[PDB]
């Protein structure tokens, strides 16, 4: 229990990770105007995904109109889906743990009675 | 595969015990956590047979009533210990394992020095007994009172206070605990004046004068400059606060107080720090037992009618504590283990601030004759007239007491009836008009 | 089409990650407590983390104790951050869109 | 009204000041609380208006409901020169029972520049010390051994040899062991003592082990402190707070006279600082050992838990001359130190070689790394590699790398020389998190 | 290029001051006094940030009436200064500043000792107050 810390960073992985799903909307929309970018784009990007503003750094470098384009969308993603977030979350958790424990209540039952 | 927690074990009467209440946090069981307060207090390394220096948790139960509250009982080998080191067993007890990220909270409860241990410190410089024989004081308790204000007050001036005090009828006076050597009060000077008040006070009253000089001080050289030179001053009595100076420098003071056969107070400023939160820290029944091993003749327990309930029942259990030879262990007054002491004498239990006279029944039927009943602030009249009012209350209290009379259910008579012999007793009684509440009727 | 999914996965995605921090909760709280299984999970989780419900799985034929107990972390932090999480990746990325588009404008 | 609660009072210079966070009980309103522990702690011919002290600010805790923050003024009359000790007793002594308040936690203490310079302070401190040991550019190393008893003061010794000569700066005896049946002080104080005469020449740099003085009473703890001191000893170690802050002033100013370095472990200060509620944050105690006397302090590990901004802010107070308030980092009021030398801050506990790249980017040159135990080697083996991680991290970060992303490489790189090293890297196959890609 | 005369320098709290009355010999101006007298008593050799140490001279006034006579202030360190030693005191300020051959005359007139510096002396072993109840 340090929540203070393991709140800043589910923020920050969750945003790296909003920054990477706001690449494949893009990137699928794009596919169907630019083939060659849709394929430089892949190229550029494959293996920078595991960080949100490591990410954005290089690409304002690259072509400053695909790093605002990416930032509006990550912004359009998280104003819509993330309300919803904590509530899926926790019941996912919740129905995910209960029935985690059954298949172990009945893992206990059958070491039980072979005992 | 732990080894640090033994359910069956057994405690030898020479381990030193040890019982924790803690809160674990979310998921980690309350078998993981003694087992880890036992190994980091003791050795927590985790070809040889070292077993007999592996402290071993030997039992744990909840709480009843609190939920996610455990008591955990941990026994140290006597070996782990330096003697006459109170220092040593706190740093071996409480130095580490109050960090635990694994624990929301942890409290030591209560501490079982075993008798072989007990036998390695010198324990109060005198103790109750010898203090009575010094003072030529039997047969009741004893009454001091605190001078307000701190400072702002010369040194003439203050000794004149204490004067007025010890003159009008009182055993003992003290000096603020704040008190030490400040740019309007040098201590070498408060010495002389207070010296000159119990002279000339004791010579007046013909009765045994002393006030609580406070040598607590910034190194252990200055603090035995003063006591030296309060000695020197032919001096009773002299007060230290154990706390804030540490127990390492009282240890050496305690020490020095039966080599010059000195009388030792004991001021615990600071302890609220530690002892107030019941989810954690240490409670004040254990530092006690530590001011006990360390020495002093007498220690602060605070009042038990200012606050209320269950104060009452566990103050009771350390007053007990500090005083007796031997205490049964009684969860109830919250005494967990059954204590001995092999003769170390008692500590004079100090019943400190808030109280006026008004109180004198019921201190004496909770207390009995071997207390302090300090009276800090204020009759209407002057220091000696109050004083004279609380020692004519207790004079009378003491004799009503031996008569065979209910304290609690007869204590406003006992006082009523000794006020129509002193006026400095009526005008002290007659300034709290009291409250009681009657439900209707008819 | 998009939100339903998009939504849909990164709730499985915050899922797995919190097992992990719940993982790295219990690897403090035995790096204290026990060292040898300390040491034992640190070495076990490496690489694993990947899915987080997976992980329980592997970890629930290994040694189950510490599967229950992850399990009950996991959901210590879901319910007593979730709520939270909106008002910050949102306002996370608003604060990064004001800041990153003032260093276009000077250079 | 209450003269103890003054809206207006601009503290002057020479005031000590204090910042505490209460939680009133239902009904007691705040400034009677502010007040009442302003006057407690203080005073209560009345020209008394000069040693009163003021309360003079209270706020509430940004979020947290029922939380106070409350200033108070204190006059530079109301404390002795050069006791921390009376100090503590005006400020700590009583405030803390008050039926009134639920719980009062002690966040911060202004000491003026006019009752600093009544504090030796430490006897030597980062600066002198370092023209002392002749270690100049890095951090410096030590490390602590494991068990305690249950080793003969021969083999403790053996033990101990074996650290210094891997390439350490410092060892550290077990701060619960003093003087125990099975390992009497004398005895250790031998055996340690040749362990770094042996293990200094062998290696031509200055070695040291902080020896325990900690003891029962004063008398007992200078005869420790001074034998050591015939030994040739460096350095020498005591537990501050469950000695007592009297006993320690004393220790300290004897540090200084003999020229012997004093290091402070901060023994049972998780039962003060620990809770957020009630208490003495460790900030203070920190001042307040920088103002009785010491010239290392453990001042925690940084790496595993908020403790970070909490914890730079006081390595700032102990290290540095002028520190501006920063209510972020924990820095409640602006402080002087009047040329009063800094403390090393020293990272005790938890903490392998992975970490040593963050250790050194964190705290910087001026610190002590301590690392108690275990490398699948032995000790020796154990100290070279820590020493080299180091090495190759002062050098990374003055050829000017990042140690936060390249902490791993710099560590992986230099791993290709010690196999020590190499070996120690192996314990820790490390953990990251990807999400699902592709 | 002289460091030792600041003529903008508001004096710290914590600061030594000191108050001298020279008369400049033929030729001498009274910033290059003011100045040497500051150096002299301070540092005065003429990578670091020295300026901590550096005593500034930091107002020169003529003494009413007389001519050819000034006044001098000088701010000196709280760290120059040895604790609880006039001695020390002394020898920093009177030491050596009253030699110059570039000063026909040189009277000390008043020193202000810092508060933080006051603290560091023990004082009056008693003093009047205590002496009167004595």
């Amino acid at each position: 229990m340090n929540l203070k810390q393991i709140a800043k960073d589910t923020a920050k992985t969750l945003q790296s990770y909003l920054t990477y799903q706001a690449l494949r909307t893009v990137l699928a929309q794009l596919g169907e105007t630019n083939p060659p970018l849709a394929l430089w784009l892949h190229n550029f990007s494959a293996g920078k995904v595991q960080d949100g503003e490591k990410y954005i750094e290089e690409l304002f470098l690259e072509k400053p109109d695909l790093a605002l384009r990416i930032m509006t969308v990550r912004e359009h993603i998280a104003e819509e889906i993330a309300e919803f977030l904590p509530e899926m979350v926790v019941t996912g958790i919740q129905q995910a743990n209960m029935e985690k424990r059954r298949q172990h209540l009945e893992r206990m039952t059958q070491v039980s009675l072979s005992h | 595969k732990l080894t640090y927690y033994t359910p069956d074990y057994t405690p030898k009467d020479t381990d030193l015990l040890a019982a924790f209440r803690f809160s674990p946090q979310p998921g980690v069981p309350a078998d993981e956590a003694g087992a880890a307060i036992a190994a980091e207090s003791s050795t927590g390394t985790w070809l040889t047979d070292m077993d007999r220096y592996k402290g071993k948790c030997y039992h744990i139960e909840p709480v009843q009533g609190e939920e996610n509250s455990y008591f955990a009982f941990i026994a140290y080998p006597l070996d782990l210990f330096e003697e006459g080191s109170v220092t040593n067993i706190l740093t071996s007890i409480v130095g580490n394992v109050f960090g635990f990220k694994a624990i929301r909270s942890l409290r030591l409860e209560d501490i079982r020095f075993p008798v072989a241990l007990v036998k390695t410190f010198q324990g109060p410089p005198h103790g109750i007994q010898v203090e009575r024989d010094l003072l030529n004081k039997y047969g009741r308790p004893m009454l001091g009172c605190t001078i307000k204000p701190k400072l702002g007050l010369s040194a003439k001036n203050y000794g004149r206070a204490v004067y007025e005090c010890l003159r009008g009828g009182l055993d003992f006076t003290k000096d603020d605990e704040n008190i030490n050597s400040q740019p309007f009060q040098r201590w070498r000077d408060r010495f002389l004046f207070v010296a000159d008040a119990i002279h000339k006070s004791q010579a007046e009253t013909g009765e045994i004068k002393g006030h609580y000089l406070n040598v607590t001080a910034p190194t252990c050289e200055e603090m035995m400059k003063r006591a030296e030179f309060a000695k020197e001053l032919g001096m009773p009595i002299i007060m230290h606060d154990f706390l804030t100076a540490g127990f390492t420098a009282n240890t050496t003071l305690a020490k020095w107080c039966r080599d010059n056969g000195v009388l030792l107070h004991i001021h615990r400023a600071m302890h609220a720090v530690i002892d107030r939160q019941r989810n954690h820290g240490i409670h004040f029944r254990v530092l006690a037992k530590c001011l006990r091993l360390s020495g002093g003749d007498h220690l602060h327990s605070g009042t038990v009618v200012g606050k209320l309930e269950g104060d009452k029942a566990s103050t009771l259990g350390f007053v007990d504590l500090m005083r007796e030879d031997h205490i049964e262990a009684d969860r109830s007054r919250g005494v967990f283990f059954t204590q001995d002491w092999a003769s170390m004498p008692g500590v004079l239990p100090v019943a400190s601030g808030g109280i006026h006279v008004w109180h004198m029944p019921a201190l004496v039927e909770i207390f009995g004759d071997d207390s302090v009943l300090q009276f800090g602030g204020g009759h209407p009249w002057g220091n000696a007239p109050g004083a004279t009012a609380n020692r004519v209350a207790l004079e009378a209290c003491v004799q009503a007491r031996n008569e065979g009379r209910d304290l609690y259910r007869e204590g406003g008579d006992i006082l009523r009836e000794a006020g129509k012999w002193s006026p400095e007793l009526a005008a002290a009684l007659d300034l709290w008009k009291e409250i009681k509440f009657e439900f209707e009727t008819m």
